[PDB]
């Protein structure tokens, strides 16, 4: 695995050492030939995993995620290269320092045989984030923001730790291999609730669950284009990685202990799916989609059966992939018009076509169009949950036809109707824009060809 | 013919020929308890290192 850590490594000192207008190139080129490199582990097996060392193992339900960590990378860097072009050398080689940290810290996170490791990297992801937030944020919301981000996040980690590290001192080991191995039932016990929950909570927080969710608008409102994307792509997704890791050691208890949080998410994914209907700004209707979606991996992770675990997995790249791209269309309208208000710019087909065709896939995708893979997660966790009970089927089709009414109202809104006509600073499309767009775009369609490549361990 | 002893005579430490038994025990003391097992060996590295969480050395 350090064949993958060490150049990551490295783009610290060549992006310090690098000229002052080579900055962009080089960390873009290096970080492209990262991802390809990385690319590499999706080669998994059908038994146990790809075990490197004592330290860090790969697996089918990792590998996925990391390829996205290493592909997000250059996305982040071409969507940040606007914003910051009047800004100091120095501050620029530090936000792609603090790019460049992220990911370190992701890619570490994701391998992390070690469950106290998982945490320490796991929590240190925050730093980076938290920094990028509540300094190249515009708004002056973004300080609040950020305590929001940092201390939902640690309300919910402060008692795992505690919870696991009780566990080494009982069953004398956190590898994940041994825990697995040597895993024993948890009997109805109000100690063993409390461990449940201890081990649970932490990983709800950051999904978000629907009733913890408040820290999400305001995060990723008001952090900076790279900022929000990295928080919708991969940061989300340490919560369901993070569940689906430490579900092993939680049952039989889960079955009774799962039903508050399947009720709140059956439930706020609703709840949040109507509450993008009635949304005055971009970012936060595509947030509180952010919320739907990570709901109805919650109620996947739950269930806890192989077609809840696949299309939970499905899921997750697929709204990062996605996520991404709706964040980057509404970061590209903002650029121009400085408002983020949705009603201001309308009738952006007109003069924007290349561009409405990219709002036109995003939101396809978004609405789970087949044989898209965000379709594929979410109807194996629609048909895992009919088995569960039969009910969530009203609730799950209710959710569907919401998300594509909010979809294409969103659509609709800003790219259809009559031009604004006070604004005339719309420019022509940059290449770097629709470049980000379709590399956040043909990577989806062409995963719909190998869906194996996304189902996890249980495929 | 009695001599009157001189300056630090008196205060000699001298020796008394006694047939009277020294007394093994005059402290009436207990057995003193055992001490520690004190071990002994030959050090080796420790085993698979420190083993604290995710050191592998
Ligand atoms: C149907 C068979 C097609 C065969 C031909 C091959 C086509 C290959 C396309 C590959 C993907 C396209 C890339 C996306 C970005 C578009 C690039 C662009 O800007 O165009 C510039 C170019 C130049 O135009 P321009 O004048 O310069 O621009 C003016 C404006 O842009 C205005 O431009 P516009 O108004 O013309 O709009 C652009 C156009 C293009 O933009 C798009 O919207 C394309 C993306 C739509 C998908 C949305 C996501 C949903 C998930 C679907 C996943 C399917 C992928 C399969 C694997 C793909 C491998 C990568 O959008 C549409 O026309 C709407 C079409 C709605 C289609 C919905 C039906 C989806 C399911 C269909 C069946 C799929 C499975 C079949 C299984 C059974 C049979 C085997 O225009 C084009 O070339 C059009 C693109 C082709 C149309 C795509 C419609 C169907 C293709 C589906 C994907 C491949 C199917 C594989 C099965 C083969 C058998
Ligand atoms: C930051 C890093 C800056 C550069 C530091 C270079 C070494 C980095 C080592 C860091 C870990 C030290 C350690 O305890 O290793 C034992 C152990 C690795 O020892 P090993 O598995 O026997 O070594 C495997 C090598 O393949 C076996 O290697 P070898 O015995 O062949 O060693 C040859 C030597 C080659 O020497 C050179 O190349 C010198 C020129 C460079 O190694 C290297 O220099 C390349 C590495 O590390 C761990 O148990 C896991 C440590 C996990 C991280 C520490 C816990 C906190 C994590 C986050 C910390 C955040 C800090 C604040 C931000
Ligand atoms: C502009 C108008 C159109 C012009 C162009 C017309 C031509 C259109 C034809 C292309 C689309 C039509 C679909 C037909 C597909 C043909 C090729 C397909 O069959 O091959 C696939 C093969 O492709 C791969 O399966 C999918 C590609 C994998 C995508 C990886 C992503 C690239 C990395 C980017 C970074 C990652 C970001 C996302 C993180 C998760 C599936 O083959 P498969 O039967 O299965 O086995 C392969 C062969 N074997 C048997 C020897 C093994
Ligand atoms: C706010 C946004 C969301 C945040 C997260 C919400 C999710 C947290 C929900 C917690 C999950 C369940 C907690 C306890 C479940 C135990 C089962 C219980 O509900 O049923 C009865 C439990 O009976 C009563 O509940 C006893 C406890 C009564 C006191 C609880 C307070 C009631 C409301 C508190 C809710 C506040 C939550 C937030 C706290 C800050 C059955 O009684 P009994 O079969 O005999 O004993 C079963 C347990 N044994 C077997 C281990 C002995
Ligand atoms: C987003 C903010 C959420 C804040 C945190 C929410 C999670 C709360 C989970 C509980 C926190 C601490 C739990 C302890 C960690 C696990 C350790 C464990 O399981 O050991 C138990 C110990 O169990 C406890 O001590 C639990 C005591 C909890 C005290 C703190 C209560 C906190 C609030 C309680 C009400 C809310 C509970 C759920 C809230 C969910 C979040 C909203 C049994 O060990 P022994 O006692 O040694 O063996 C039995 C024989 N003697």
């Amino acid at each position: 695995m350090l064949k993958i850590i060490i150049p990551t490594t490295m783009l610290l000192p060549m992006t310090w050492m690098s000229k002052h207008n080579m900055i962009w190139i080089n960390a873009t080129v290096h970080s492209l030939l990262i991802s390809l490199i990385s690319l590499s582990l999706l080669n998994q097996l059908g038994e146990n995993s790809l075990n490197f060392s004592l330290t860090f193992f790969s697996d089918s339900l990792s590998a996925p995620l990391l390829v996205l960590t290493t592909w997000l990378l250059p996305l982040m860097l071409m969507a940040s290269q606007s914003h910051l072009s009047k800004e100091t050398t120095t501050r620029k080689k530090l936000y792609i320092t603090m790019l460049i940290l992220l990911q370190l810290f992701l890619i570490m996170t994701f391998t992390a045989t070690e469950l106290i490791l998982f945490y320490i990297l796991f929590e240190a992801t925050l730093v980076p984030t938290l920094i990028i937030i509540t300094r190249w944020g515009n708004q002056t919301e973004r300080l609040n923001a950020g305590l929001y981000f940092l201390f939902y996040t640690l309300a919910g980690s402060l008692p795992l730790l505690v919870a696991l590290v009780y566990i080494q001192n009982t069953t004398g080991s956190l590898n994940f291999l041994i825990i697995h191995y040597w895993s024993h039932p948890l009997s109805n016990s109000w100690s063993n609730i409390f461990m449940w929950l201890a081990c649970i909570m932490a990983f709800m927080v950051k999904m978000p669950l629907y009733g913890l969710h408040l820290w999400l608008p305001k995060a990723h409102v008001e952090a900076p284009i790279a900022g929000s994307m990295v928080l919708a792509a991969v940061l989300l997704k340490l919560g369901g990685y993070g569940m689906m890791r430490i579900t092993t050691i939680l049952n039989p208890l889960t079955n009774y202990m799962a039903y508050p949080f399947l009720m709140l998410s059956m439930w706020g994914m609703i709840m949040t799916s109507s509450i993008c209907l009635r949304q005055t700004d971009l970012k936060s209707l595509i947030a509180y989609s952010s919320v739907s979606h990570m709901a109805l991996v919650i109620v996947a992770i739950m269930i806890q059966t192989p077609w809840s675990f696949m299309g939970a997995t499905a899921l997750m790249i697929a709204h990062g992939l996605t996520s991404s791209m709706l964040f980057c269309l509404a970061n590209t309208n903002y650029e121009r018009v400085h408002s983020r208000t949705m009603i201001l710019a309308r009738g952006l087909q007109t003069l924007l076509p290349l561009m409405a065709t990219w709002w036109l896939v995003a939101s396809l995708t978004n609405l789970a169009l087949p044989p898209s893979i965000n379709l594929i997660g979410e109807l194996f966790i629609i048909t895992a949950s009919f088995s569960w009970s039969n009910i969530t089927i009203i609730l799950m089709g209710m959710n569907m036809m919401i998300t594509a009414l909010y979809s294409l109202y969103m659509l609709i809104t800003t790219q259809r109707g009559k031009y604004t006509h006070h604004i005339n600073n719309i420019k022509p499309s940059f290449t770097r824009e629709n470049a980000l767009m379709a590399l956040h775009i043909l990577p989806l369609l062409l995963l719909t060809l190998n869906p194996k490549m996304i189902l996890g361990p249980l495929y | 013919g009695w001599v009157r002893p001189d300056l630090g005579e008196l205060s000699k430490v001298t020796k008394v020929k006694t047939d009277r038994p020294l007394p093994e025990n005059p402290y009436h003391s207990r057995a003193r308890p055992e001490p520690n097992p004190e071990a002994e060996g030959d050090l080796k590295p420790a085993k698979h290192g420190s083993r604290l969480f995710f050191w592998t050395m």
